[PDB]
């Protein structure tokens, strides 16, 4: 028999900084790099998938998610809190297309989403989610990128990257994206900005890459990333 | 229980010097039609007390396996203490009543006899949580037809013997099989005494029916 | 740091001794078992002249029969006087008569432990009470006196004192008690007592005085019936 | 110590702390002795007061016609599983018609008084008791603790200078069985009375007796009631 | 061993070198506990226990460390009794459960095997302590034979041919190994069960003891129970005289 | 409502009306029955209108939460399982008959499921108030193994059937095909009644409704 | 419906009609009323659809489970139970009877009734709507000891004999045949039903 | 549908002296046009200073006598002393009323003594409206018992009659009389009449046969 402990596990220090959330931030800045681009008539979102060995199978297991037709997901931190926020993610899609009919605007799951990771920096017995959420999406025909993190903060990107090296992925990109690409040139500078962090050779298994359109969103098979590694 | 499905008729009854002896047909009805004409409405609470039940028989069975469960627990302790012909009629009164009070009945009515302490026991339970003591009882149409025969017998003849008490109660299923249409000719004897409970294997009452050419 | 129900290596429990502590900062009140009746009193401690004279209240009325003094944390002290006065009047209704001054006190008795922090309700106890009560009273068993603390006790007193000179005045009630005092010595005694172990002079607006004699009913004294008795010094 | 502030934290020795602190409790209050025939079982305990102005608290409790206890510990927790134990008897009444046991309460206690002992913030139950009853299987004299644990004895002492008793006991356990039972509480008082300083001996305001048995449901004498008993003593020796 | 101050006040806190030492403090309550003993015969399953008498004034009979968690299951215990006989309410409680809701008695491994996940769950929490005892389950058919099972605080479960608990646990087990109990009928496993309970003891350091005895076979027609008087004392008397 | 289902060799096919009714008077003359479940997978619903509609649209929610999270094909088995104890834990309230059709890597598959909850697995059923008209028409022609065009035929007869028959059914019939390859939805595949010619004009000159208060507000 | 179970020595034989109805229609002229509890616990349906359905699905769940737990095939007194236990418990809400039949290596062929919520073992049972038309039939037609053929024409003549004379029962005859090497089931077509008087 | 109540029968009266009280009853226990038992008295000894007696749906009369009893002890381990009549009266009043909105089908009447030896006597009705009186019957022949108490102990409707205090022989006559008279009429009467006595020295049982017809 059990219940549960009802004080914060996150609290004010002196200082005024909510460590547990900025804790939670270096578990995020410490997981392998993920990269986003919005391009002018899609999105692109890639990240590093290296399993560190040959003996796991790079088919079974992904890290560029589906949350409904129109929406993607990627991440940096921990893969199984991670996995909490995408079911949540999902579910939440789905409660909003019941209700209004409608596929949810990018901007309103992010909402969404953001605040079931604040309640984690307030609720009591639990630590904050030690990631940090790649949104992606295509809603009044307008392509979108969010970011979503520990604090429950939410961000709009143009083009961002995050997890190892994020500080030199952001750098390369502020001079490498330009605005008004064409969807198919974001994926090289997607895998561009992937290559500056990798530490190793790129196959088609190394890397995962999902793409958004005006057509939903997909996941590139193993037969495209290749296509694109030259 | 709001309406009870597979019942069965009226039990009996009546405590003999030394002992105390029951019957109940082997008759489990689905409204008028005989469904089971080979089922048992009498069990061995434990070795002092035993039980003999009308109306809805899966209540019965339920009851039966509550009570069995109590019995097995009690032998678990080994401390020397069981449970009494009189402390199982005072629970399950207590039971019936309860679910009653719940508007939830155990659609039954219960004959338990008995025997310790060198006293007889026969108490009736009903659905509703009526409860007494009686050296006589039978239960539904039994307290029309058979309860006169007994009390008639007991009136002359207050103390029975064992083979007195048998012969009697057979006498009274010879008139529940012409008289009650929810009836049938397979029945069961249980006595308590000393030695314990011992119930009887599949029972007929002798008919006649030789009024069938004195309509003429 | 611990949790409120952890026992001491010696054997107890350490708020309930921390609540008796409390007490020992609570104003001095003396009851007397007299064979014709129960006295009540105790020191109200003036902070101010600005003070309303009536407006502390350290003896209370519960019953027609029954009067309690306190002492300790005068807040905690009337959330148990309401719950004694609600347990009288569910009684009377349910049983048409009187509580005794004995089945009254094991009432206020049951509330004793029962607090904590976990396995608990919403509005559960925290902490125990930081006061002790003198409840005396007339019942069919004759004048009664009971005494209470913190921990859950209690038992009949033929005299007891509690507060801050608790000690000094258990010692001059000692010397000074005949199991067949009259009520006229029996007010006496306490007055005479409470100056010698207080730190200020005793007035007639000082200090408060009660009565339950088998005649009439519990009494709280008017100023006027308190100078006639401080005018035996 | 760090391993003693919660019943829910084992010591490395392998040891619960709390429930030994519990047990403390028991040994401060004063003595109380329980013992039995064949026929009878008495209880003997040694009201105490705080001061000689205050009447002495009460020791032996009513649990049920055929069952009384005698406490040692503190007062609420000694409440509190005295109500226990009339609720379990009463509801053993209502159902079955027939007392309940002595063997079975007990039990019940048992298993009640393990609960709190596992659960953080929760505590040990802070009194023994000393269980004395009358059932089929005749008279018995039972033992409980702040630890669960219970025990079934021919007789029994628990409180403050209870080993004196225990000792006296231990010595005369085979002639309990075939008592008279003015003989047997005469063995009980003889015991208690071990339990004090030298100065001092059993006065008619310090002793309260149970008796259940055979002949009768459970009784308290206090005063007046218990100089029938006191009276024929044999001289305290040494 | 141990680890001192953090590690080891809640079984909800893995120590560094991945161990609860919330529950092997709780194996340390039975390891001080006196011994209890059962061993799996051709026909049938024995318990041996020594308990140690505390005073004489305690009844022959009392602190039964032997219970019936059912008609035909035996439960033997050591540790902290007050957790053993709540685990015996657990394990008794599951036996009837079972026959509710299936209709005849419980498999013996089943039965371990769910008693198991009750220990166990009291090994995870903050909230709760682990049991302070260790227990043994025998029981006896025509169709599963002779079954031995042991459960320990860490919620571990496994089958036996013998099986010892308690203070001197090795004491036992390298005089069980002696025994080809996989042939021996169980009136004579009795004998042995009482001798090794008897070389277990010791006489010098505990003050006393009693001996229980308990029964699970074809003898007792597949129901646990006592074994009588006159069968354990000429048990008892093999056990001192062949003790030199 | 007339519903009907078909099991042909090359998979399956689902029909319906396009009548809406409130009391008796035709509220809607081009409603949608067939309804998506997943991309292979659809359900004809029958009964109380907004039941039918919110059990359709709460199984689909629940069959891509399903397909993403095991990132495979939707199983029709999975669709008539949910649907069913959904509507057993309603007791009959939820006014929903369903004819539940699709395609799996089990082949093609076709469930009724009523409103109670009960279920069965066929190669044809009709469900509403015109389902007599079209079993009557299935029970007649149907043989296993049916070509598209002729199982496509057979069902767009059966619902004709119901539309004509029936006093609760009109409008269009709507067909969808489902092949192990995709899906089809034939929204208005056939259509019996035509009458939106006329010969009748009332027009009302402005100024004919006699007006006491105007108002109008700049945007 | 009309459903039956006879027991024989190396298993049992279960049958049933094949008709749904709903009033006076009839909604699946051919459906399997025989529903898999275990491997070798076989069940047959009657009374409202969705209620026995739903007790159907319930007991295999807790089957599949209590299997896994005690590792091997449950015993048929446990299945009936199972299916007993909510019959009871919901005997007010849930309307249906339900016959488990089956095999285990403890007690060979058993057939179980456990209609309103009771608990019996029969060596041959019947229920449903058209039971009451075959009574006096089965009663006469049978005989200790059958092979399993015989077993198997037993409950074919009496089904056969309760859908012609029974409304709420038709179409045709599932049986199942249930033993240690596994299960056998076969269908009984309306060409191939045996003939009686008919006038 | 389902009745949660029988119908048992049973009538009950109770009389107030100067220092007794008697409460009396039939011994029939009845079920429609059958007698369960003819050895069903419905007297019950609380205290050694009060009696009860409950009559109509027999499961309730059970259920209820039960709870007075595990009531009583209650009482006595909480107040160490034993529930009075007159508390006794005001408790089952409260009981009673507990069962506004599902009541027990039961007619009760309390016979004791008060706290000065006086007798009293209480009347009930099935909800918890009470009040004393020297003299009341309840039950399905409590018309028939009431209008000849009414004249000879009330001495009501006569004109010259001295007023003489009403003694325990007396009493004693005319409870058995009024029960001899209703089991010539009331069908559920007969079979034998027990009266029980509630003195200072406490409770006597008393047994005269009725009809048994
Ligand atoms: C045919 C047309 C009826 O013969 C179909 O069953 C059709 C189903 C359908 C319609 C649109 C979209 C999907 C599926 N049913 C209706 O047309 C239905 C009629 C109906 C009314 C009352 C009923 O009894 C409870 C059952 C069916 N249409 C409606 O529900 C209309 C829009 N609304 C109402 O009539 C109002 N109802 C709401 C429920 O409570 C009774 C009153
Ligand atoms: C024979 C054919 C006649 O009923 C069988 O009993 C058959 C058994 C069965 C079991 C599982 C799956 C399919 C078939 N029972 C039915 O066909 C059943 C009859 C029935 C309806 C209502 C009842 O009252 C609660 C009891 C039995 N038919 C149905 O349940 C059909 C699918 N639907 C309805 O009739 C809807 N009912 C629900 C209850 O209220 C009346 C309308
Ligand atoms: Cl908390
Ligand atoms: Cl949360
Ligand atoms: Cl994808
Ligand atoms: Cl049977
Ligand atoms: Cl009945
Ligand atoms: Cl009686
Ligand atoms: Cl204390
Ligand atoms: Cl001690
Ligand atoms: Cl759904
Ligand atoms: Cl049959
Ligand atoms: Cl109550
Ligand atoms: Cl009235
Ligand atoms: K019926």
């Amino acid at each position: 028999a059990k219940r549960g402990y009802s004080f914060s596990l996150t609290t004010f220090s002196p200082s005024g900084k909510l460590v547990q959330i900025e804790y939670a931030l270096a578990a995020v800045a410490g997981g392998a790099p993920s990269v986003g681009i919005k391009a002018a008539n899609g999105v692109v979102l890639a990240t590093e998938k290296k399993q560190k060995s040959i003996l796991y199978d790079e088919r079974s297991v992904h890290k560029v998610e589906p949350i409904t037709k129109h929406i993607g997901l990627v991440y940096s931190g921990m893969g199984p809190d991670y996995r909490v926020l995408v079911h949540r993610a999902r579910k939440l899609a789905q409660q909003y297309y019941l209700v209004y009919q409608e596929p949810i605007p990018t901007a309103q799951l992010v909402q969404r989403v953001a605040s079931v990771m604040q309640e984690y920096t307030q609720s009591g017995g639990v630590r904050p989610f030690g990631v940090s959420l790649l949104i992606c999406g295509w809603n009044e025909g307008r392509p979108y990128l969010f970011q979503s993190d520990p604090s429950g903060a939410y961000f709009a990107w143009k083009a961002t990257a995050m997890g190892k090296n994020y500080v030199n992925g952001k750098t390369f990109l502020e001079k490498r994206y330009n605005e008004d690409l064409e969807l198919e040139d974001a994926i090289h500078t997607a895998i561009l900005t992937l290559k500056e962090s990798f530490e190793g050779q790129m196959t088609e298994d190394n890397i995962e890459v999902g793409i958004c359109n005006e057509a939903g969103f997909r996941r590139l098979t193993p037969t495209e990333v290749r296509d694109y590694l030259a | 229980t709001q309406n009870p499905m597979v019942t069965g008729t009226s039990v009996l009854g009546v405590k003999f010097d030394g002992g105390v002896v029951i019957a109940a047909d082997m008759l489990g009805s689905y409204g008028s039609l005989a469904r089971f004409r080979n089922i048992s409405r009498i069990m061995r609470v434990n070795d002092s007390t035993m039980l003999g039940a009308s109306g809805d028989y899966a209540d019965f069975q339920y009851l039966k396996q509550v009570l069995g469960q109590m019995v097995i627990d009690e032998e678990l302790l080994g401390d020397g203490h069981s449970y009494s012909p009189r402390a199982i009629h005072s629970w399950l009164t207590r039971a019936m009543y309860s679910r009653r009070s719940k508007m939830n009945p155990l659609w039954n009515t219960m004959v338990i006899g008995g025997y310790a302490d060198g006293e007889s026991f026969l108490g009736y339970v009903d659905m509703l949580g009526v409860a007494y003591e009686a050296p006589s009882l039978a239960t539904g149409y039994g307290a029309y037809l058979a309860q006169p025969l007994l009390r008639e017998v007991l009136e002359k003849q207050p103390v029975l013997s064992q083979t007195e008490a048998r012969e009697l109660v057979e006498r009274c299923m010879r008139v529940l099989y012409y008289r009650d249409a929810r009836s049938y000719n397979r029945f069961q004897i249980a006595t308590v005494t000393e030695k314990g409970v011992e119930i009887e294997g599949p029972l007929s009452a002798q008919t006649n029916w030789d009024i069938a050419h004195m309509i003429s | 740091d611990r949790g409120v129900n952890t026992f001491s290596p010696e054997g107890r429990l350490f708020q309930v001794e921390y609540a008796i502590e409390a007490i020992k900062l609570g104003s001095t009140a003396i009851g007397i078992q007299t064979s014709e009746g129960v006295c009540l009193a105790v020191e109200k401690r003036i902070t101010s002249p600005l003070m309303e004279p009536s407006s502390i209240e350290k003896i209370v009325e519960i019953d027609a029969h029954i009067g309690c003094a306190m002492s300790g944390l005068i807040a905690d002290a009337k959330t148990l006087i309401d719950k004694a006065r609600v347990e009288t009047q569910n009684h009377w209704f349910t049983y048409n008569e009187t509580m005794t001054v004995e089945s009254v006190t094991q009432a206020v008795s049951n509330l004793a432990l029962q607090f904590g922090e976990e396995d608990a309700d919403p509005g559960a106890m925290s902490r125990p009470f930081g006061v002790a009560l003198l409840f005396g009273g007339v019942d069919e068993k004759g004048p009664q006196l009971f005494h209470m603390d913190p921990s859950g006790t209690f038992v009949q007193c033929d005299a007891r004192a509690i507060g801050s000179a608790s000690e000094g005045a258990q010692s001059s009630l000692q010397e000074v008690y005949h199991k067949s005092m009259t009520l006229k010595e029996a007010i006496k005694s306490s007055l005479i007592i409470l100056k010698q172990v207080m730190e200020e002079k005793l007035n007639a607006t000082n200090i408060e005085l009660a009565t339950v004699q088998p005649g009439q009913n519990f009494h709280m004294f008017t100023k006027e019936e308190l100078e006639e008795v401080i005018k035996d010094i | 110590n760090q391993y003693d502030n919660d019943v829910t934290v084992w010591s490395p020795q392998g040891r619960i702390h709390q429930i030994e602190y519990a047990m403390e409790a028991v040994k401060q209050g004063s003595a109380t002795v329980g013992l039995k025939s064949k026929t009878h079982a008495v209880l003997v305990a040694l009201k105490r007061a705080q001061s000689e102005l205050a009447a002495h608290q009460k020791k032996i409790l009513h649990v049920d016609n055929h069952i009384g206890i005698s406490i040692a510990g503190l007062t609420a927790d000694a409440r509190l599983l005295c109500n226990f134990m009339r609720q379990e008897c009463l509801d053993s009444r209502f159902v079955f018609d027939r007392p309940l046991p002595v063997s079975r309460l007990v039990s019940l206690i048992g298993s009640k008084t393990q609960i709190p002992t596992q659960r953080y913030g929760r505590r040990p139950y802070g009194v023994g008791l000393l269980i004395a009853g009358y059932d089929d299987m005749g008279p018995h004299i039972f033992q409980t603790c702040p630890s669960a644990n219970y025990f079934d004895c021919r007789a029994m002492s628990i409180g403050a200078r209870s080993q004196s008793a225990r000792t006296y006991l231990e010595r005369h356990m085979s002639e309990f069985m075939e008592c008279n039972l003015d003989e047997l509480v005469k063995h009980g008082l003889r015991a208690l009375r071990e339990t004090l300083p030298a100065e001092q001996d059993l006065t008619t305001k310090n002793v309260s007796i149970g008796i259940v048995g055979k002949d009768l449901e459970f009784t308290i004498y206090d005063d007046d009631d218990v100089s029938p008993f006191l009276d024929g003593l044999e001289e305290r020796p040494q | 061993s141990s680890i001192g101050t953090g590690y080891d006040l809640s079984a909800s806190t893995f120590s560094p070198d991945g161990r609860v030492f919330q529950v092997e403090y709780a194996m340390k309550a039975v390891e001080n506990s006196s011994t209890a003993i059962g061993i799996r015969c051709k026909d049938g399953v024995v318990f041996g226990v020594e308990k140690l008498v505390l005073s004489k004034l305690y009844e022959e009979g009392s602190n039964k460390r032997l219970f019936n968690v059912d008609r035909h299951v035996g439960m033997a215990v050591a540790g902290l009794l007050a957790d053993a006989r709540s685990l015996a309410d657990i394990a008794r409680e599951e036996a009837s459960n079972f026959r509710s809701n299936f209709g005849y008695n419980i498999p013996l491994k089943h039965l371990a095997d769910r008693v198991a996940m009750y220990v166990h769950a009291y090994t995870l929490y903050s909230a709760v302590r682990p049991f302070g005892c260790s227990f043994m389950l025998g029981s006896y058919s025509a169709n599963d034979g002779a079954q031995l099972y042991m459960i320990d605080p860490s919620g571990v479960s496994y089958g036996y041919w013998g099986c010892a608990i308690g203070k001197a646990r090795q004491a036992a087990k390298t005089e069980i190994e002696k025994l080809q109990m996989k042939e021996m009928t169980c009136r004579d496993v009795v004998k042995e069960v009482a001798k090794i309970i008897y070389i277990v003891h010791d006489e010098v350091k505990d003050k006393a003891f009693e001996l229980e005895l308990s029964w699970v076979g074809e003898l007792t027609k597949g129901r646990h129970e006592i074994v009588p008087k006159d069968i354990r004392e000429e048990a008892e008397k093999y056990a001192k005289e062949s003790l030199k | 409502t007339t519903i009907a289902g078909l099991v042909f060799r090359d998979g399956v096919i689902l029909g319906a009306d396009t009548r809406a009714t409130n009391d008796s008077v035709v509220a809607d003359k081009s409603c949608e029955k067939i309804h998506f479940i997943a991309p292979k997978i659809y359900c004809c619903g029958a009964g109380v209108a907004a039941d039918t509609e919110m059990t359709t649209r709460m199984a689909a929610s629940k069959m891509e939460l399903h397909a993403l999270s095991t990132g495979r094909e939707p199983r029709v088995a999975t669709v008539t399982r949910i649907l069913r104890q959904t509507l057993f834990r309603y007791q009959g309230h939820v006014g929903a008959s369903l004819v539940v059709g699709g395609v799996d890597l089990n082949g093609p598959q076709l469930y009724e499921v009523h409103p109670h909850g009960s279920y069965s697995r066929l190669p044809f059923t009709a469900l509403g108030s015109g389902q007599g008209a079209a079993v009557a028409l299935l029970e007649d022609r149907f043989q296993p193994n049916m070509t598209l065009e002729a199982a496509q035929e057979l069902l767009v007869e059966a619902i004709t059937a119901g539309i004509l028959s029936d006093l609760g059914s009109g409008g269009n019939v709507d067909a969808c095909v489902i092949t192990a390859g995709g899906a089809k939805l034939q929204r208005a595949l056939s259509t019996p009644t035509e009458p939106v010619q006329r010969a009748g004009r009332y027009r009302f000159a402005p100024g004919t409704t006699p007006v006491l208060t105007r108002e109008v507000r700049p945007l | 419906t009309t459903i039956m179970a006879v027991e024989f020595d190396g298993g049992v034989v279960v049958g049933s009609d094949s008709r749904v109805s709903a009033g006076t229609a009839v909604v699946n002229r051919v459906f399997d009323k025989l529903s898999p509890l275990h491997q070798r616990i076989f069940c047959a349906l009657s009374g409202s659809a969705a209620d026995a359905q739903a007790i159907a699905d319930m007991a295999a769940y807790q089957l599949e489970l209590h299997g896994l737990e005690l590792e091997e095939p449950p015993l048929v007194l446990a299945a009936a139970n199972v299916v007993k236990n909510i019959s009871y418990k919901y005997r007010e809400d849930l309307l249906a009877h339900l016959i488990v039949a089956g095999w285990d290596q403890r007690e060979g062929g058993q057939v179980y009734g456990t209609m309103g919520g009771m608990l019996i073992r029969q060596p041959f049972t019947i229920g449903g709507s058209g039971s009451s038309y075959i009574y006096g039939y089965v009663d006469a037609a049978y005989k200790p000891g059958m092979t399993p053929e015989e077993c198997r024409r037993f409950t074919t003549n009496a089904i056969t004999l309760a859908m012609n004379r029974d409304g709420s029962s038709g179409g045709v005859i599932y049986l199942v045949t249930i033993t240690a090497a596994g299960v056998d089931h076969r269908v009984i077509l309306g060409d191939e039903l045996p003939k009686f008087y008919d006038e | 549908r389902f009745s949660p109540y029988a119908f048992n029968g049973g009538t009950v009266l109770a009389i107030a002296g100067e220092d007794f009280s008697i409460v009396a009853s039939d011994t029939r226990l009845s079920e429609g046009f059958s007698i369960h038992t003819r050895d069903s008295p419905k007297c019950y000894k609380l205290t050694d200073k009060t009696v009860i007696g409950c009559s109509g749906f027999h499961g309730d009369c059970l259920t209820l006598t039960k709870i007075i009893e595990a009531r009583l002890k209650m009482y006595k381990h909480s107040n160490n002393k034993a529930m009075t009549t007159g508390a006794i009266a005001a408790m089952l009043s409260t009981i009673l009323y507990s069962r506004r909105f599902f009541p027990y089908y039961v007619y009760n009447i309390i016979g004791g003594l008060d706290e000065e030896g006086k007798g009293a006597v209480y009347s009930f009705d099935p909800v918890g409206s009470y009040q004393r009186d020297s003299f009341k019957a309840g039950g399905s022949a409590s018309a028939m018992l009431q209008p000849l108490l009414d004249n000879q102990v009330g001495f009501k409707n006569m004109q010259n009659v001295e007023h003489v205090p009403l003694t325990l022989d007396r009493a004693m006559r005319l409870v058995k009389d009024v029960f001899i008279s209703a089991a010539e009429r009331d069908v559920y009467t007969g079979d034998a009449l027990r009266i029980c006595i509630v003195t200072k020295e406490g409770i006597r049982e008393e047994t005269v046969p009725l009809r048994k017809d």
